[PDB]
């Protein structure tokens, strides 16, 4: 069921911390919270966007993207942040809900 | 003391650098370049601001109410869009967070949202002297970050070059797109006299390697931007090996474009293979 969307509601779950090892030893920083008024990096398939985070439940978020997007219902998404200049992965999410462009 | 060619290992030096950031080239070639405002020093809250992580929007700090008046002031003297810059680069990397999949922006917000997302924006912040053996990067003189913005216009990629100059010769240069048209091959010539010229009125660039973009409407070849002859900036079409071992020497440039019969043109062909019988 394909369609062009602008909000959608996702289920998510993030990651404890950062990827990869630090040379030092010591341990990649803990990934926070998804906040309100934060715009993040989804993978929507071959589509990459900013969403704008509006608000968030428990595992529940709605998110407002940038530009309108090409997927579906339970299409997996990759959540991604700005953190120290690099688009770090924080987690991973499945759209649950979606507002259309004009239908 | 042994004389050293014009072919030796090309290193980058802090001047180079330098003379290379907008505020720096438009100075001296403001006449060849397209209109553009430059808030030098960035207003010190913008710049606290893209060094926070995440990207928060207003719709947690966020730039001072002045700064964004100052901003969406220089944005209506351009005729309302703009093109954000740092010094160097523009945030050509993160235009999947755009609305319109472009560098275009009217809103303050437009410009802040593309600069906080891009990876060459974040190279202008903290590596634009990562290669210099002249400056020790340990946290880079009398320097400042600067927030060019230049009145957007439709701009075709196809008439865009990138030109190449060793010892104040052209070297080379080509087409800054990854498409084909058909129209190039046709002006082609015409394209290397309007770029050839517009180096003439570059005799003041204080480096004699340095590459040169350009955008080329009408009859007019504009500046677009000054970066260096290092292989930090894109040969695109040609190896940093290949620029190196070109004859700055030479009276003609190597072109690159792109690439892809009437009775006519089969027998025009004809005519020049009659000429490689002669000389
Ligand atoms: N005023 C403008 N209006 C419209 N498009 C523009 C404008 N200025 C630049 N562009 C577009 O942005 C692209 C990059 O612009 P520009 O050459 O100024 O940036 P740059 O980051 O310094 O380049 P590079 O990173 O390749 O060295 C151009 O190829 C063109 O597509
Ligand atoms: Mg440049």
């Amino acid at each position: 069921l394909p369609n062009i969307y602008t909000d959608i509601e996702i289920n998510y779950f993030l990651l404890r911390r950062l990827l990869g090892v630090k040379t030092d030893g010591q341990k990649q920083a803990k990934v926070r919270k998804l906040e309100p008024n934060e715009v993040l990096m989804v993978n929507i398939g071959s589509t990459a966007t900013g969403a704008r985070v509006v608000a968030v439940k428990a595992d529940m978020a709605r998110l407002q993207l940038t530009s309108p997007a090409c997927t579906e219902i339970n299409e997996k998404i990759a959540l991604s942040r700005r953190i120290e200049k690099h688009w770090r992965l924080i987690g991973w999410a499945t759209i649950k809900k979606g507002t259309t462009l004009e239908p | 003391l042994v004389p050293r060619g014009s072919h030796m290992t090309l290193i980058l030096t802090k001047n180079q650098v330098l003379h290379c950031q907008f505020s720096s080239w438009y100075s001296l070639f403001r006449k060849l370049t397209p209109k553009a405002k430059v808030i030098k020093p960035i207003p010190a809250t913008v710049l606290k601001y893209l060094h926070e992580d995440s990207i928060y929007v207003e719709q947690a700090y966020y730039p001072e109410r002045e700064a964004i008046q100052l901003i969406e002031k220089a944005i209506k003297e351009l005729g309302g869009a703009v093109v954000p810059k740092l010094n160097w680069s523009t945030p050509k990397d993160a235009l999947w967070i755009t609305t319109t999949g472009s560098l275009k922006c009217t809103t303050a917000e437009e410009v802040l949202l593309l600069l906080k997302s891009s990876d060459f924006v974040a190279h202008d912040l903290n590596h634009a002297f990562d290669d210099c053996k002249d400056f020790d990067n340990a946290d880079p003189k009398d320097f400042s970050f600067e927030l060019v913005l230049k009145e957007w216009f439709p701009m075709h990629a196809s008439t865009e070059f990138r030109c190449f100059v060793k010892s104040k010769r052209l070297i080379a240069f080509c087409q800054r797109d990854d498409n084909y048209y058909e129209f190039l091959k046709e002006n082609i010539d015409c394209y290397e006299k309007l770029i050839s010229d517009l180096l003439k009125k570059l005799d003041t660039f204080p480096d004699p390697d340095f590459v040169f973009d350009v955008y080329i409407h009408k009859d007019r070849a504009w500046l677009i931007d000054i970066n260096p002859f290092y292989p930090r900036t894109d040969g695109l079409l040609f190896s940093w090996s290949e620029l190196e071992s070109m004859n700055s020497e030479n009276m003609k440039p190597e072109i690159r474009l792109i690439p892809k019969a009437s009775e006519g043109e089969n027998l025009l062909e004809f005519a020049q293979k009659w000429q490689d019988l002669t000389n």
